[PDB]
């Protein structure tokens, strides 16, 4: 949420878990400045295909 | 250690008990005394003690300035009028005192006269403080300014008008001033004095450390 | 050869924490609002006059609380829990009867009990219901033996007023200005008036500012407004050095340019100055006598007590400009803290004066008009409005009194339920006075003059790191004194009264000035022997043992303070090189011979103040009791608050890490109190096995809890374990968490009202 | 983060489990580490907790030794059942339509 | 203004900025020896701090109550005023004056010996006025003029001022709290 | 100078006495969390407290604390720690590392407001500049910035070696 | 970066961090502490140093004179003043009385040439008229302290300077730090190497060396205060601010006004602040 | 300097009459003739001196028979008295040596 560079935001590839946390790996733990502490981390899902591209190519 | 030295007998007179007060001048230091300026007239109230002094200043000395005392004394009075005046000649000679009130209980304070391995204590009636009066200047100004031209409950008690009208009714008394340098002085100095002998036990004061801790420091 | 240690000396703070500190605080202030205050403006308001129609009045004989009660349906009234009051959703309140003496014709009408309102009873205190009860009591109430207190029930909910921090009022603050300046100020009030006057050097000449003034005037025309006229007073006033008369010039030079030479001149050009809210000298008179620097009395209009105060000031400024000695807002002698007493205080007594306002308008509309026969006031005592002004203060949290310019909004906090630990540390709070206006960074920082009185570790993380506080283990607030034998006391000591000499005897070297809470007492020589024979009569109990008294070695002030809302914390006194507290004492303790009162009459143990411990020497612990040692610190582990007192070693951590812990320690769950399942609450969240923990420090054993703890002690591995653990995550046990490990519950509320309107239908 | 203080407790904890005391931890003071070491010492584990530890899944045992003992956690508040959320498309405002 | 002004390596002769600077103002106008051009020794203008009054001339420490009364007694056998200011109760009854335990001034005790006054050795000063021992010490000292007065109202309507004498030092007698604790502990 | 001087030599002599494969040894030698002056101040000694870059000013007359003589420019009286955060800080000392930590928090608690508030300036001021297809850097209404983008042309984000896009030893060895 | 700058830091304290950031792209004419790093031809001696230290830093009279005396005498009334030559001679000022005569009569209450007078080698009178506004002839008293606070030697709007030194074993000189505001002054004092002297403050740069030295002094300075932190920024980026700022001619800020020229949007500025005036003004 | 009226304390000015200048009051008659030289000294502050001799300075105070440094016995030494505040403090000495492997500093 406070969204120091443009590395804040970033496009991933959703796979669907069963339990009730995003799970992502922890390699990318630098960019968002996360550390798991109870953390929340906000989802984005585009809704057009030409926003889906935009996401991931940019 | 034993006191060595001095065993000073301390005697109590009571001749001047309604008599003594004590003037300080906030504003002459201890060289500049009194005793040689002639005193005009002295003005007291003896209840709500107000004393006002008038001491006459010369003119032939060279620390008066005749060129600006005649400016001010024109100031003042009227140039011709002479009936009444805060200045009898066309000089200003006449300086007035006006007093303030220091404390109301003024039972705690005591002169001591000491002498040859005696102390004479003697109660004051009376602290004020002297200060020179500028009522001059607002009497200048008054003779220039006509020169120009089932009620709700009330406090006058604490107002400044009321108190003026309080004080004003009391009626002033003269008072023949008396120096330092005069006999009557001296004459009067030797009622400070109390005729005593030099040991007679106290019937009074034998109250004990505790009761005096007690009675200085009572309980709430 | 070490000096030999008191060993038991522990034991000073259990007997310490019966009588005071431990939520305590708030109790004894509400028992103080409840017994004397309440009475006090009962007594400044006791006698009302109708406008029209005189020599009828109605007039207050006394005042009283009494026990709580309930108003029901059917007019019949019984005493009640505060438990039903939770359940209920009411305000647990106690109705205040006052007796009455008014006029109906015949001029002596008595009545000896006239309900004009409900008072909010703070839970624990004198009248509660629960106070001096036995635990096999507190069954048949539904009340936890462990539940602290000190919060109040309004409408079903739980309110704490929390301690508010002020500075201290009627004292000479020197400040630096925006661009420069140096100037001094005194918030001077009194329960009359609040108002701050100032001092300012803008151009070299000293100018006085005021709210009512329309424009800064010079200082030297105030001082030949008051009654002093010759220039050299008023720089006998100042002061007698060279550089002093050298920066005092230009004002003097100032006012021989205008031609102020006279009192009632002076006046005049006071009275074209005041904003018109006799018209010239009588409202600059009343005005020096009454508004500036309020806080100084005038007895018959004699204003030398109030020139000197002001040559103080003027003379402060001049040395302050010289070397850059200013005083500072963070230190917390300056500190005062308002207590639920004296917020009450404002509430009732503006409520109070809107009620016998309310009633003097209704009684000058009916008494020309109606009927020639004479009416009672009693039937004219609407109670709705000292309820509801009451309780729509308490509840909402916003205390706007017009006539005391006071408009503070959030006092009063919901008292957070969440466990034992955050209700017992929301009861030590101390809310800071800006209350986040920007990040000023000055007094969010740790400052050393809060050694002992408030928490090192324990502040919020957050937006307001460092505002909120908390308080110690063992400290005490003090309430207000009687005033009267200290003055007594010092006139006898040697002080001379300040009208008995001009401002040259101000400045010598050997001449200290006394203060008593703002108001010059006299001057006095050989300091030091006032000092000691004023904490000797203090030791031995002729003075109320919080009247502290200190001296200021550079100013050359020795103050006096009586007043209450500051901290104090007690000491082992330590007279040449040994304590005063010797092992036939604490024995004489721990068999209950004495208590700790009879520890402070003994002079074993006194109330050093912040202002009195600039003074002193104090030594934490026997071995380093040097020659010059006054007091020994009674506990050193006191240091830390509460909530700090559940971290075990917190002396080996880095500090950051015993902050989070402050602030994690009020969320952890675990179980209220013993009425934890007969309580119904908006979000209750239970531990299903708590466990006392395996390494507790002693402030568990204080506080107690251990009978009733928030967490499970867990067979922890310190290891590595698959990768998913990498950013402070932790690995369960998936066996651990099916037996029973962390089962929590988790209780809410679901609440429907069925109101019946005032159509006579009702809802089904 | 230097907390010293938690190595500190898990020491004086298994220390304390095995002999039925309850050692404290208080500020400025408190059981010192040399006394819960001879206290550990005389029940047959290691003076510094430090255990011979065999691992669970491939069974041999592991190359350095692991740090045993009882620590008080406490459960706090923050659960994820009550901070889930997600909204695809619901209610809106009235005057600025959006959600 | 010429601005580019011109300096030079030699060094200034001390005595010859000092002889410059006297002759820029030793120079006098004194030898009117008239009555205006004349002055009055005995009312120089005040320089401020008034015991150092003259700044004008032809041309402290603080003493201790033993070392006051060492000089009023060996030093000059002159009399001399003082004025001492008494503590609030005095430990004495008011004798037959209708009473409750009330203040005790010098205005209900009657004329006589009334205390003794004890100089100890090494400058401590007792005023034993019974069984009790007051304490004194010097107060602050005063430097302007304290007169001391008398006023007596002889008839209705004026009466006598006459000065009695001028008043230098101040004494204050305070409690001894220390023996009074030390008498009974409480 | 002097009490620098003591933290430094027992660091250097704290980290010669750990044996290798100790756990705060390699998780410092390797880089991953800590440094040698964290091993260093909870093994040998917690060093000076400074408050914003000098020693603990005096919060009372002329004192630190009421617990030490007046006038006292000693080096336990102005905020340095002897001890470890192994054998435990004293009352004194814990309170001048609480104050030295509180700063930390407090300057923690301004950043936000402190740096967001300029990042906002800067995204106002800056947002329109766009790279045109002729490599010039032109603002909204189209006045150039910049003829090419910081005179070479090049992306920061493509920066092989310190601020030049390559480093052409590296590409000959690979 | 900003957010990784703990405000973390013998004498000439300088402001670094999130603050100084601020102040630069601020671009406010007058920033706190600003510091002029002045460079000297003959770099060699502390004797060369201290001379144009000396002719640089504000010497105040009262710090040469060792006494100033009111003297009245029964025919005139005047100031006179004594200067302590041997301090002079040790501090190494180009000043005697007659310098002393030229730097008063510089704007103190209208003195004329005529009321100086050069009587010796180290002695100065003054004799004051009468102001003839809203004063009195007894102005002595303004002039008796206001007269040691004039300046007879060095910059005016310099505070004060210090001599800094190297370190490296091949070479020793001595560079001169100067906290003062004026850049033109420093510049031009012989002695102090000219072509290679820089300062802080991005405007007096602006004024003085142009608007291409401004930009080339808001790319190092900030750059410092990155490096000074361990922070790091490629060079376009700072290069790029730099020239955002000075595309038109002038050093513009990112303040409100700045932003409202190179802005020309409402919408924009009536998201920022003042609440109604730019719609009613723009509407208008 | 301030000086103040004996008769009513008003504060003094200067002013010049037909034979002497006076001292006068303004609210009352008294002046007092300035018969002869009055003066008022203020005696400010100098400049530190510490760094000013440091480093070689253009020192002069050394004479012939002059004695020798106490610790090397050799007259390779300057000496010098300044006044290190205002010119009524009494004059400090101190001294200072430099020779060939031998550097010192001494009061
Ligand atoms: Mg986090
Ligand atoms: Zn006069
Ligand atoms: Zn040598």
């Amino acid at each position: 949420q406070p969204s120091l560079h443009k590395l804040s935001i970033m496009a991933h590839l959703a796979r669907v878990k069963p339990h009730r946390t995003f799970r992502f790996n922890e390699c990318v733990c630098t960019p968002y400045n996360a550390d798991f502490d109870g953390d929340e981390m906000n989802l984005h899902l585009p809704q057009t295909e030409e926003a889906k591209a935009e996401a991931l190519v940019l | 250690d034993d006191p060595v030295v001095q065993e000073i007998d301390v005697y109590l007179a009571k001749s001047l008990a309604e008599k003594l007060y004590l003037f300080q001048y906030p504003v002459r230091p201890a060289s500049m005394t009194y005793d040689d300026i002639p005193h005009l007239s002295a003005k007291i109230k003896p209840k709500q003690q107000k004393v006002e002094l008038e001491m006459a200043i010369d003119t032939l000395n060279p620390n008066y300035c005749r060129s600006k005392g005649e400016q001010i004394a024109l100031n003042v009075d009227g140039a011709c009028a002479d009936e009444t005046s805060t200045y009898s000649s066309k000089l200003m000679d006449k300086q007035t005192f006006c007093s303030s009130q220091t404390t109301s209980n003024t039972s705690r304070y005591a002169a001591a006269l000491y002498r040859q391995g005696e102390l004479h204590l003697t109660p004051l009636h009376g602290i004020l403080q002297l200060r020179p009066s500028f009522s001059y200047l607002d009497k200048a100004d008054a003779k220039h300014r006509e020169r120009e031209a089932e009620q709700a409950r009330q406090r006058r008690v604490q107002s400044y008008e009321f108190l003026q009208k309080k004080h004003a009714e009391e009626p002033w008394v003269h008072l023949h001033y008396y120096g330092l340098r005069d006999s009557r002085s001296e004459h009067e100095r030797q009622y400070l004095l109390c005729p005593g002998s030099s040991g007679v036990e106290n019937t009074e004061l034998v109250k004990s450390p505790s009761e005096y801790l007690m009675m200085l420091m009572p309980p709430s | 050869a070490p000096i030999p240690t008191v060993e038991e000396k522990w034991r000073l703070l259990p007997a310490f924490l019966k009588v005071k500190g431990l939520v305590k605080q708030h109790i004894d202030s509400f028992n103080y609002f409840i017994n004397v205050e309440i009475k006090k403006i009962m007594k400044a308001n006791e006698k009302v006059t109708s406008d029209a129609d005189p020599m009828w009045y109605l007039k207050y004989l006394n005042i009283y609380v009494g026990l709580p009660d309930v108003e029901e349906s059917f007019n019949v009234t019984r005493p009640v829990s505060p438990h039903e009051c939770r359940l209920r959703d009411m305000t647990y309140s106690a109705p205040i009867t006052v007796d009455i003496e008014y006029t109906r014709g015949s001029q002596r009408i008595i009545r000896n009990a006239l309900p004009i309102g409900r008072m909010p009873i703070m839970l624990r205190s004198s009248n509660c219901v629960l106070t001096g009860k036995t635990p096999a009591e507190f069954a048949k109430l539904n009340e936890c033996p462990l539940d602290p207190g000190g919060y109040f029930i309004v409408k079903g909910v739980e309110k704490v007023i929390l301690i508010q921090e002020q500075l201290s009022k009627n004292r000479i603050i020197v400040e630096a200005d925006r661009k420069g300046a140096v100037g001094a100020s005194v918030t001077s009030s009194t329960h009359e008036k609040k108002s701050r006057t100032n001092m300012a050097v803008k151009q070299g000449r000293f100018y006085l500012r005021h709210n009512t003034l329309s424009e800064d005037i010079p200082i030297v025309i105030i001082f030949k407004a008051m009654g002093v006229e010759s220039d050299q007073e008023i720089v006998q006033m100042i002061g007698t050095e060279e550089h002093v008369m050298a920066a005092f010039g230009p004002s003097l030079e100032e006012c021989q340019k205008a031609q102020i030479f006279t009192q009632m001149q002076a006046l005049k050009y006071i009275g074209n100055k005041v904003r018109r809210q006799k018209t010239k000298i009588e409202e600059a008179r009343e005005l020096l006598a009454s508004t500036i620097l309020t806080h100084v009395p005038v007895k018959e209009f004699n204003f030398r007590a109030k020139c000197i105060y002001t040559a103080v000031m003027v003379r402060r400024v001049i040395l302050a400009q010289g070397d850059n000695k200013v005083d500072d807002r963070d230190y917390y002698g300056n500190k005062r803290l308002e207590l639920a007493g004296q917020l009450l205080s404002l509430l009732f007594e503006d409520l109070f004066k809107k009620f016998n306002s309310e009633m003097k308008k209704i009684a000058d509309q009916v008494i020309p008009k109606q009927r020639a026969a004479q009416f009672d006031v009693v039937k004219h005592m609407r109670q709705d409005q000292i309820t509801n002004g009451m309780v729509n203060a308490i509840s909402t949290g916003n205390w706007s009194l017009k006539r005391f310019k006071m408009d503070r909004q959030g006092v009063t906090q919901v008292l957070s339920r969440l466990s034992y630990i955050s209700a017992l540390g929301m009861m030590t709070r101390i809310s800071s006075q800006f209350e986040k206006t920007r990040k000023v960074s000055g007094p969010r920082s740790l400052q050393p003059s809060q050694w002992g009185m408030l928490c090192p570790s324990d502040t919020p993380e957050g937006e307001a790191c460092g505002l909120v506080k908390n308080l110690a283990l063992m400290t005490h607030i003090t309430t207000d004194m009687e005033d009267g034998p200290i003055v007594k006391l010092a006139s006898n000591l040697g002080v001379e009264d300040v009208n008995l000499l001009c401002g040259e005897e101000l400045s010598y070297p050997n001449v200290f000035l006394v203060f008593l809470n703002g108001n010059i007492l006299g001057v006095i020589r050989d300091h030091k022997k006032l000092v000691n024979t004023f904490r000797l009569m203090r030791r031995a109990g002729y003075i109320n043992e919080f009247v502290s008294i200190s001296t200021n070695l550079t100013d050359r002030c020795v103050y006096i303070s009586s007043d209450g809302g500051r901290l104090c914390r007690p000491y082992i006194i330590v007279k040449k090189q040994k304590p005063a507290v010797t092992n036939k004492h604490m024995e004489e303790l721990a068999q209950g011979y004495r208590n700790f009162e009879d520890f402070l009459h003994e002079s074993l143990v006194e109330y050093l103040d912040v202002n009195e411990e600039n003074d002193c020497n104090i030594a934490l612990y026997e071995h380093t009791i040097n020659k010059d040692t006054t007091h020994l610190e009674i506990e050193p582990f006191t240091l830390l608050g509460v909530c700090a007192g559940l971290i075990p070693y917190p002396h080996h951590n880095q500090s950051p890490r015993n902050t989070y812990q402050c602030a994690m320690g009020k969320q952890a769950m675990g179980t209220i109190g013993y009425n934890q399942r007969n309580r119904i609450d908006t979000l209750m969240y239970l531990l299903a096995y708590p466990q006392k923990p395996m390494v507790k420090t002693k402030t568990i054993e204080l506080i107690e809890f251990e009978k009733l703890p928030a967490g499970q002690n867990a067979t922890v591995a310190v290891m590595s374990y698959s990768g998913y653990d990498i950013e402070d995550a932790l690995v369960l046990n998936k066996a651990s968490l099916d037996r029973g490990f962390g089962r929590c519950l988790v209780y809410k509320n679901a609440k429907c009202t069925l109101k019946r309107y005032t159509n006579q239908t009702f809802d089904k | 983060r230097m907390t010293v203080g938690k190595l500190i407790e898990l020491l004086a904890g298994k220390a304390g489990v095995l002999d039925g005391r309850f050692h404290y931890g208080t500020a400025f003071g408190g059981s010192k580490v040399k006394d819960v070491c001879e206290d550990l010492v005389r029940h047959g584990y290691n003076y510094l907790g430090k255990d011979y530890v065999t691992s669970g899944i491939t069974g041999e045992p592991l190359e350095a030794y692991i740090y045993f003992g009882p620590v008080y956690y406490q459960k706090l508040k923050h659960m994820v059942l009550d901070k889930m959320h997600a909204r695809a498309r619901g209610p809106r405002a009235v005057l600025t339509r959006q959600p | 203004r010429p601005e580019v002004i011109q300096s030079h390596s030699i060094f200034e002769q001390g005595p010859a900025e000092m002889m410059k600077k006297k002759g820029n103002w030793d120079k006098t106008v004194d030898v009117s020896d008239m009555g205006p051009s004349h002055i009055i020794n005995i009312k120089k203008e005040k320089r401020e701090t008034d015991e150092e009054t003259k700044q004008i001339l032809r041309m402290l420490p603080k003493d201790v109550s033993v070392a006051e009364l060492l000089r009023e007694l060996s030093l000059t056998k002159e009399e001399e005023l003082l004025f001492l200011q008494l503590p609030d109760t005095l430990p004495g009854q008011p004798p037959t004056q209708d009473i409750a335990e009330n203040a005790c001034t010098l205005a209900d005790l009657t004329e006589g010996q009334v205390g003794k006054l004890l100089i100890r050795k090494s400058g401590r000063v007792q005023l034993l006025l019974g069984k009790v021992t007051l304490d004194v010490t010097m107060g602050t000292a005063c430097s302007f003029l304290q007169e001391l007065v008398s006023v007596g109202l002889g008839d209705s309507r004026t009466g006598e001022m006459t000065v009695l004498g001028h008043v230098k030092h101040k004494l204050v007698c305070s409690p001894d709290f220390e023996s009074l604790l030390d008498h009974k502990h409480r | 100078k002097e009490l620098s001087v003591i933290r430094d030599h027992a660091g250097s002599a704290c980290l010669r006495e750990l044996d290798k494969s100790n756990s705060p040894l390699t998780m410092a030698l390797c880089g991953s969390k800590g440094s040698f002056i964290n091993i260093s101040q909870m093994i040998a000694c917690v060093g000076q407290q400074a408050i914003s870059g000098s020693r603990v000013p005096d919060g009372f007359e002329n004192r630190s604390l009421p617990h030490f003589e007046k006038h006292s420019k000693l080096p336990a009286a102005k905020g340095f720690v002897a001890n470890s955060f192994y054998s435990g800080l004293t009352p004194t000392e814990f309170f001048f590392h609480t104050m030295a930590g509180r700063e930390g928090l407090v300057d923690t608690a301004v950043k936000t407001a402190e740096t967001g508030y300029m990042q906002r300036r800067l995204v106002k001021s800056l947002e329109d500049l766009c790279s045109q297809y002729d490599l010039t850097v032109r603002s909204s209404t189209g006045d150039i910035i910049q003829f090419i983008y910081g005179g070479d042309g090049l992306d920061p984000a493509a920066m092989e070696g310190k601020d030049e896009p390559l480093e052409f030893k590296r590409v000959l060895d690979n | 970066p900003g957010t990784q700058m703990t405000l973390k830091t013998a004498s000439m304290n300088i402001t670094l961090g999130v603050p100084r950031i601020k102040e630069i792209i601020n671009a406010s004419k007058a920033i706190s502490t600003p510091i002029i790093t002045a460079q000297l031809d003959k770099d060699d001696d502390a004797d060369y140093a201290r001379l144009v230290k000396g002719r640089i830093e504000k010497t105040l009279l009262g710090e040469i004179s060792e006494y100033i005396e009111e003297v009245f005498l029964p025919d005139d009334c005047f100031i006179l003043v004594k200067l302590s030559l041997e301090r002079i001679r040790l501090l190494r000022l180009e000043v005697n009385a007659e310098t002393v005569r030229y730097s008063i009569c510089t704007s103190k209450l209208r003195v004329k040439p005529g009321d100086v007078a050069v009587h010796g080698e180290a002695v100065v009178c003054v004799t004051p008229r009468e102001n003839s506004k809203s004063s009195m002839y007894y102005v002595l008293q303004f002039l008796k302290e206001d007269l040691p606070k004039v300046v007879v030697q060095g910059i005016p709007e310099v505070s004060r300077a210090v001599i800094h030194i190297d370190e490296q074993s091949g070479k020793e000189k001595y560079k001169l730090l100067v906290e003062g505001d004026n850049l033109r002054a420093v510049m031009a004092t012989h002695g102090v190497k000219g072509t290679r002297t820089t300062s802080n403050n991005t405007y007096e740069v602006e004024k003085t060396l142009g608007i291409e030295a401004a930009r080339t002094t808001i790319i190092n300075e900030i750059q410092y205060t990155m490096v000074n932190h361990g922070m790091s920024i490629d060079r376009r980026h700072v290069m790029l601010l730099s020239d955002l700022m000075t595309y038109k001619g002038e050093v513009l800020g990112i303040t409100r006004f700045g932003l409202a020229k190179m802005k020309e949007s409402v919408l924009m500025l009536a998201s920022f602040e003042k609440t109604a005036d730019h719609l009613f003004d723009a509407a208008y | 300097m301030l000086l103040f009226c004996p008769g009513c304390g008003n504060g003094l000015i200067v002013e010049e009459g037909q034979r002497c200048h006076r001292f006068s009051c303004n609210t009352c008659p008294y002046v007092h003739n300035i018969t002869r030289k009055v003066t008022n000294r203020k005696y400010p502050k100098l400049k530190e001196v510490d760094d000013v001799l440091g480093g070689a300075a253009a020192w002069e105070n050394v004479d012939s028979t002059a004695e020798s440094c106490p610790k090397c016995e050799h007259p390779r030494a300057y000496f010098m008295q300044l006044q290190t505040r205002s010119a009524d403090e009494p004059m400090t000495t101190f001294y200072k040596c430099c020779n060939a492997q031998c550097g010192h500093r001494w009061r």
